[PDB]
């Protein structure tokens, strides 16, 4: 289309800007509340929606100069104006509700969007059910969507939302009717329909039915159905007939939440198209699987893995080839534990190639990693915080180390490097001297295994372990692998029993993969499953290995002749 | 909040419209209503805010429109039926734009059709698609047009207002109003020109039938684009051609009296030219 803004649209706004601040060529006020806002016409019917048929339409209102437009908020109001001669919203964290209401009554689609995308963005940890029950008010899909899978998430390991007690029925029924619960039992979503209608009880006996329905037979045993009957309003009959009705009929199905097998999630993989270089696929140490996951950002790689207590996976740092006719990027993404996808977050301040993320207290603690280097000091650290969403600068390393290995043992940081070991107090933020090892061994990694540290390999077989409460490194014997080979260690945590997955290679020999249980006062490992195969194929060098709880029918099998 | 609220505002509301479809929007208020459309829309009870503007829309059409058509279907018929049009446009304007508001929602969230939509189509249903009105109207155009072939000159604007309404009453391509008045117009065309090219094969030669038959190709080419719709010629010129020379094809070039090989004996250029660019 013939149209230009090059110093011409701009002066164009600039001149109505002045004309605004100036109280030129105005022609219609509002008042809210008392509080005069003079305006024009035209940016008001070229903004909003119903300003444009507030100034069409004949109307006594048209004609008039001094409308009182009331429902609306004075600060909202003017920072919609400004957005109306400037374009900046610059929109805070606090004010979003009361703008989107106002941009919502005002139908001005521009502003509408904007602060659907920032709700869509923002549904951190606490709001999620208070922003739900506003998307249920003001139907918008894309928020009501994002809201109910979050919900579905975090609202089914607190279950006690004060905002979760103010929901419409329709919308509790939406969400404990769903099959998105991420419950690993079933007596908690019983409890929580309980406590609902606990603070309502008598008052709301009519949802007191459907409520009650919808736990289905898994949890509507005798025991509760008798003591709810106890419980109801006197001279009640057919009330109790209703609820004796729900106990056979009504599709008793298994859930979901259930389905949290502990598995093991890999990344950078052997592809198998030549088209692709790298892969990120699971191991089910169970069901004896290979399930496969997407890659987060499809072409960048050298990323570091980390895992909440809450078995949430995260993606920081890593470098991505320039594609030119490898670049570093401080991206940041998050894994969808239903959706297999990746919803990316608050990306980092420093560009680092293969961080180490350490989740502790809460907080995911990034140590080293090329943040960027060039200097005799560098050594330095970023923390993340999952709550507030920002990164937030600490007291950084003392030295600087690379190809270094973190934990977190007893809520405290523990970074290894070659000989030399720190821990980083969270309370006092400082880093206190530890216990040095005697063998100087890198390209290793440790494991946070109860209340010990096992750092596993070096240059090797390497089994140097070290105690919290004891502050001492001792050895405990050497894993039997076959002679001539470079073992590749990898130690992690798995149902509740340190165990080890490595993989030997030889001259002209095919790699094998077999993992081992080891015990502590014991001092070997036993064969504990050697994994075919048949199922699952090379994986290369450069792969991690991490612990966490995944969904088998929202992943994939992945593919490969045995 | 409670029920009496809100069936406070709906009423309201009601009244405001009833008064905008009887052209007294001078002196409603837009504030007060698009606030309480807000608020309404905001208690989620769309439902009823939607059931309700659909009743008193038809219950408006069946008692003003539905009688004034009837009582003037001889009396400029044609006139007050595109007057009423008219002022049902002009009233969905500001309605469309009040429910509209609405509508974001709720056909983003019910997934049913606009307000204005919803008013072309109860507009279709209770006016045009009427058991009466419907066949009135077929008569009347039908008539009005043959009057027009057959030499004396009619009103040529309003078949263009008619054309266009239905156009636009169709509200999602050309299905009804191809169906409503092609289809009728069809046969009777088809009637008419089939009687034409048997009176011009008895009555003339192939000498002067063919100018004869281009004019009327010619006058009625431009009758459908400038008096009708925009498209509007492919099935029209379709009969035409089979209806005139697909049937003279087989008899006006044989038989007798400077057909087509008499008029190539004596050399006639101009004859031979116009039966190329016409077959």
């Amino acid at each position: 289309e013939r149209q230009i803004n090059t110093e011409y649209a701009v002066s164009l706004l600039e001149q109505l800007k002045l004309f605004y601040e100036q109280q030129l060529f105005t022609d219609i006020v509002l008042i809210v509340e008392g509080t005069e806002f003079p305006c024009h016409k035209m940016v008001l019917a070229t903004c909003s929606s119903y300003f444009r048929a507030m100034f069409m339409s004949g109307l006594s209102e048209s004609k008039q100069t001094h409308v009182h437009l009331r429902n609306v908020d004075a600060a909202t109001l003017q920072i919609i104006i400004t957005y109306a001669y400037t374009g900046n919203l610059a929109m805070n964290d606090s004010t979003v509700e009361q703008l989107y209401e106002t941009a919502c009554f005002l139908q001005v689609e521009d502003v509408l969007q904007r602060c659907r995308e920032y709700l869509i963005k923002k549904i951190n940890a606490e709001n999620c059910v208070r922003l739900l029950s506003f998307a249920d008010l003001f139907s918008c899909e894309e928020l009501k969507q994002s809201a109910k899978r979050m919900v579905e998430h975090k609202f089914t390991a607190v279950y006690h939302q004060d905002a979760f007690m103010q929901l419409s029925h329709d919308l509790l029924i939406d969400i404990l009717s769903s099959d998105n619960l991420n419950v690993e039992k079933e007596e908690t979503v019983r409890e929580a329909a309980m406590l609902w209608l606990e603070y309502n009880t008598e008052s709301r006996s009519q949802y007191l039915s459907s409520v009650l329905s919808q736990i289905r037979i898994d949890a509507l045993s005798e025991v509760t159905q008798r003591a709810w009957f106890q419980g109801l309003p006197p001279n009640d009959k057919s009330v109790v007939v209703q609820g004796l009705y729900k106990s056979m009929p009504k599709f008793f199905k298994p859930r979901l939440g259930m389905t949290k097998e502990e598995m093991m999630i890999f990344i950078e993989a052997s592809s198998e198209n030549p088209c692709s270089l790298y892969s990120s696929v699971c191991y089910s140490p169970q069901a004896e699987k290979v399930y496969k996951l997407c890659s987060p950002p499809a072409d960048l790689h050298k990323v570091g893995t980390v895992v909440t207590p809450d078995n949430d996976i995260y993606i920081a740092g890593g470098q991505v080839p320039l594609k030119n006719t490898f670049r570093t990027v401080n991206c940041f993404y998050w894994f969808d534990a239903q959706q297999n996808t990746w919803f990316p977050k608050t990306p980092m301040l420093f560009v680092r190639i293969k961080p180490s993320l350490v989740c502790c207290e809460g907080y995911i603690y990034a140590i080293g990693g090329d943040s960027v280097g060039g200097e005799l000091n560098r050594r330095t650290v970023e923390r993340y915080d999952t709550e507030k969403d920002e990164w937030t600068m600490v007291s950084p390393l003392p030295c600087a180390w690379q190809w270094s290995a973190a934990v977190v043992v007893h809520d405290c940081i523990y970074v290894m490097t070659l000989n030399l070991m720190y821990c980083y107090f969270p309370r006092s933020d400082s880093w206190v001297e530890m216990a040095m090892r005697q063998t100087s061994r890198s390209f290793a990694s440790a494991a946070a295994f109860g209340d010990k540290i096992f750092y596993i390999g070096g240059l090797s077989v390497t089994v140097e372990i070290y105690d919290v409460n004891k502050n001492e490194w001792k050895m405990a014997a050497n894993i039997p692998a076959k002679r001539y080979s470079d073992p590749c260690v990898r130690a992690v945590v798995i149902s509740n029993s340190l165990c080890v997955f490595m993989r030997e290679t030889h001259l002209n020999e095919r790699a094998k993969y077999v993992t081992y249980q080891y015990d502590l006062e014991l001092d070997r490992w036993s064969l504990r499953q050697h994994i075919s195969e048949r199922v699952l194929w090379d994986l290369g060098r450069d792969f991690r290995c991490t612990v966490g709880k995944l969904y088998p029918s929202c992943l994939e099998e992945s593919p490969w002749k045995p | 909040m409670d029920e009496k609220y809100v069936n406070s505002i709906w009423d309201l509301l009601k009244n405001a419209i009833q008064e905008i479809q009887r052209k007294n929007n001078s002196g409603l208020s837009f504030e007060e209503l698009y606030r309480n459309a807000y608020t309404m829309v905001l208690h989620k009870h769309g439902e009823k805010l939607y059931t309700g503007l659909r009743e008193v829309v038809t219950e408006h059409l069946i008692n003003k429109v539905r009688e004034d058509v009837l009582n003037s279907l001889n009396n400029n018929f044609l006139q007050t039926l595109n007057q009423a049009w008219n002022d049902h446009q002009t009233a969905m304007v500001m309605i469309r734009d009040i429910l509209m508001y609405m509508d974001r929602v709720y056909v983003q969230q019910n997934n049913v059709e606009n307000v204005y939509n919803l008013g072309l189509i109860i507009f279709r249903d209770q006016v045009v698609r009427y058991g009466c009105i419907r066949d009135h109207l077929r008569q009347t155009l039908l008539d009005m047009i043959a009057r027009e072939r057959k030499g004396e000159v009619v009103d040529r604007g309003a078949i263009r207002n008619a054309c266009q309404m239905l156009m636009i009453l169709g509200l999602e391509g050309r299905s009804v109003y191809e169906e409503d008045f092609e289809a009728p117009f069809l046969e009777m065309s088809a009637e008419f020109f089939q009687m034409e090219s048997q009176k011009f094969l008895a009555e003339n030669s192939a000498s002067v039938y063919i100018k004869k038959v281009e004019a009327r190709i010619n006058e009625e080419i431009e009758r459908v684009m400038h008096c009708l719709d925009k498209s509007t010629e492919e099935p029209i010129v379709k009969v035409v051609e089979r209806e005139l020379i697909s049937k003279h094809m087989k008899t006006i070039v044989e038989m007798e009296n400077s057909g087509l090989v008499h008029m190539l004996k004596n050399g006639k250029t101009e004859d031979l030219g116009c039966m190329y660019k016409l077959f």
